């Protein structure tokens, strides 16, 4: 809740042009560029993201200018199209959340 | 138990030196640009883009 | 649908929902009146109000909401340019009536 | 007893619509609705934050209206966020505060008066029936729900 | 059901047989919400395993 006050009244002040995603110190967290994304995303402030492992910022839709350097979870499946080849493997029962 | 894992994933210091290289020559190429604007004054000042 | 009957049935869509609940639940939870302690009083949860908040009524109508937050009975107006870059009323939607 | 507050932003008469707030006939059931009036200017993000929590922490309230005269295309999302972090359900009426949006958090207790964006392709298409236009094209550009639009136009 | 008797001696696989849920043949036909079409009777069963 904290974090809104200090991006606006400290931040945009200051003629930033960039800035750059924190990480939470546990994992599981995920709202830790929620609130300065909206607030960064208001002014179509582009933001570079440095520890962001979620798919759910790069829809195109909510978080047009959130970019980052690290890909999210969901790029995996990238290499299992080609292990599971070169392993002469073609049947694969899936299972997810 | 079959697993994938990524090189320098969780050492957040390592990528900010590639975070400030990226944009070292993407200033530069805006640099010399004309009708250059500034960002808007404080959080209540300025309501436009 | 004007601005004063706008705020009149806004109003009485949040007093049908809360202040039912206490003629079942009777239990009227008590939120810390703060900017904090949002995390610890978790507890006070509002999935019991959220439950039946959807379907308001006042004076007898079907307010129900979307659980995309649409109403499922709105009113629509139809309105065409003209010569002097004017909207005129053109037709009118009326539960599923042209 | 619980306090309800309501915003307005733009121009009006604030003693006109105040004085239509203590006309309810409640004796069915005593809700009690105490309407504050605040009004002021609060189209950026800084008035609304300071306010929000200032509301509450004044006086307990568990209801919420808002209204707004902005055309802002960024108000709803920022004013979903507020929702989004609270348990104290809030509604938008007029101006930005009901601007069509895509998709709503699990936390968010938000909603809007606005037309929906199914309801518009269905709403259009039982107009060109009167009409007997039968043959037509489609543009659309990138836009959160562009793609439900098309959905109910092919079905 | 006898041209089934005689694949099962030719291939040597054993079957069991089962009539079909509801008694129609197999069509397209679309669900209540959304576009989505979902076949029927004896020709969607194949499909659900
Ligand atoms: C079919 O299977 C049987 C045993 O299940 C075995 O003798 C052979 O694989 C097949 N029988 C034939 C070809 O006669």
């Amino acid at each position: 809740i904290q974090m809104a006050l200090s991006v606006c009244e400290d931040l945009i002040s200051s003629q930033v042009y960039a800035i750059l995603v924190s990480h939470p110190p546990t994992p599981n967290d995920h709202f830790t560029p929620t609130p300065v994304s909206y607030t960064a995303g208001f002014y179509r402030i582009p933001v570079l993201g440095l520890t962001t492992r979620m798919s759910i910022y790069s829809d195109k839709s909510i978080h047009l200018s959130f970019l980052r350097t690290v890909p999210p979870y969901s790029h995996q499946s990238s290499v299992w199209f080609e292990m599971m080849r070169v392993y002469s493997w073609n049947h694969i029962i899936l299972l997810v959340s | 138990i079959l697993g994938l894992q990524l090189i320098n994933g969780k050492n957040e210091s390592a990528h900010i030196s590639d975070a400030v290289g990226v944009v070292a020559q993407a200033v530069h190429e805006l640099l010399e640009k004309e009708n250059i604007t500034d960002p808007p004054r404080g959080c209540v000042g300025n309501t436009n883009i | 649908y004007g601005l004063p009957a706008r705020v009149r049935d806004g109003i009485a869509i949040i007093t049908t929902a809360a202040s039912d609940m206490l003629s079942e639940h009777s239990f009227i939870p008590e939120p810390k009146s703060s900017c904090y302690n949002t995390h610890e009083k978790r507890i006070y949860q509002s999935n019991m109000l959220n439950r039946y908040l959807i379907n308001v009524t006042f004076e007898g109508r079907n307010l129900s909401f979307s659980e995309d937050g649409y109403q499922m009975h709105p009113k629509l107006v139809i309105i065409l340019l003209n010569k002097e870059r004017k909207w005129e009323r053109v037709g009118k939607w009326k539960d599923k009536s042209l | 007893s619980i306090g309800i507050a309501v915003i307005l932003v733009g121009t009006s008469d604030e003693v006109a619509i105040k004085d239509a707030h203590e006309k309810d006939d409640f004796h069915h059931l005593s809700v009690v609705p105490r309407v504050e009036l605040v009004a002021m200017n609060e189209t950026d993000p800084k008035s609304i934050i300071t306010r929000i929590c200032d509301l509450m922490s004044d006086r307990k309230i568990q209801g919420v209206v808002f209204a707004d005269d902005t055309d802002q295309e960024a108000i709803a999302q920022i004013l979903d966020f507020i929702s989004a972090q609270t348990l104290t359900p809030i509604l938008g009426i007029h101006g930005g505060s009901s601007m069509i949006m895509a998709d709503k958090d699990e936390s968010s207790m938000f909603f809007q008066f606005g037309p929906s964006i199914e309801q518009q392709a269905s709403v259009m298409l039982n107009i060109m029936e009167e009409y007997d236009w039968y043959i037509f094209s489609i543009v659309t550009t990138y836009f959160p729900g562009y793609q439900d639009f098309v959905n109910k136009i092919r079905s | 059901i006898d041209l089934l008797i005689k694949l099962a001696r030719t291939m040597n696989f054993t079957y069991e047989v089962h009539l079909v849920a509801d008694g129609k043949f197999g069509t397209q036909e679309r669900v209540n919400n959304s576009n989505k079409k979902e076949w029927n009777g004896m020709m969607g069963e194949l499909l659900s395993g």
